[PDB]
């Protein structure tokens, strides 16, 4: 007979990243309109500049 | 503010080594700093 | 008379001034490493004579 459902495209929930990702704010349907979060160089085993 | 997860065999089988030491500054500021104190300011100004 | 104006725009992110913090943070690698020297010198060297 003729085929009437053979399956096709499946929607997914969920985009589960592989790799270890920095720190960041919304950017998809919410953009956070503050100021990206801020890098410092915190803890240091030895010194710099000091 | 919490840590980073790290990978699945780092969280079943890891271990770390670490020293609980803070420390204290007080030897190196129990001291007559007057002499050395306009040395010490000299480099504040120059680190901004 | 001829006062310079003095402007650290530049150097605030929002409100956070990251070289100031770095600094700052160095002080307690020296900490660590004081209380660390002095104590191995006690243990290697005793009571001292003159």
């Amino acid at each position: 007979g003729e085929i009437i459902y053979d399956g096709g495209l499946s929607s997914k929930l969920a985009d589960v990243v592989d790799k270890t990702t920095e720190p960041h704010n919304a950017d998809g349907a919410v953009k956070d309109g503050r100021i990206a979060p801020v890098k410092l160089d915190l803890e240091k085993q030895k010194l710099d500049k000091l | 503010y919490r840590p980073r997860r790290f990978k699945e065999i780092e969280h079943t089988h890891g271990y770390v080594y670490r020293e609980l030491n803070q420390g204290s500054l007080l030897p190196l500021v129990d001291a007559n700093l007057k002499e050395s104190s306009s040395y010490y300011f000299k480099k504040l100004m120059s680190s901004i | 008379f001829a006062l310079a104006q003095i402007n650290a725009d530049d150097e605030f992110i929002g409100a956070i001034d990251k070289e100031s913090a770095e600094y700052l943070d160095e002080y307690a690698t020296l900490a660590r490493d004081i209380s660390n020297s002095l104590t191995l010198v006690k243990a290697a060297f005793g009571p001292l004579e003159r």
